[PDB]
């Protein structure tokens, strides 16, 4: 129910 | 960041979400302060109704980098604008390239 997805650089 | 037109300062996560969703365009993006760690920033990128958020930090050498997956070659940039320029390019390891700045 958050619209924010903490993410990491993959390349 | 006084030279970064997409920088909105200390706006809340949800405020940033709403600014990006108003554009309705995948590849819209902004910068805001981290809510969690002083002097860290969040690069917020819209894709398919979700805001993919990459934490961006400055080193004691002055360079900038985004949070990177384990084992991946981590990239450092002299200036925020150089990070932005790099992540405008196709296929750089973020969800979609940075295309549509949401200016403060």
């Amino acid at each position: 129910k958050s619209l924010t997805i903490y993410a990491q650089v993959q390349k | 960041m006084d030279a970064v037109a997409v920088y909105h300062g200390k706006i809340s996560r949800e405020t940033g979400e709403k600014l990006l969703l108003a554009t309705g365009l995948d590849g819209s993006y902004l910068l805001r302060d981290s809510e969690s760690v002083p002097g860290v920033y969040c690069l917020c990128v819209l894709y398919h109704g979700y805001i993919y958020t990459y934490r961006v930090s400055q080193t004691e050498t002055g360079s900038w980098s985004a949070e990177t997956a384990p084992g991946v070659h981590k990239r450092y940039f002299r200036k925020i604008k150089n990070l932005i320029s790099a992540f405008q390019k196709p296929d750089q390891g973020i969800v979609i390239p940075l295309q549509y700045p949401v200016e403060k």
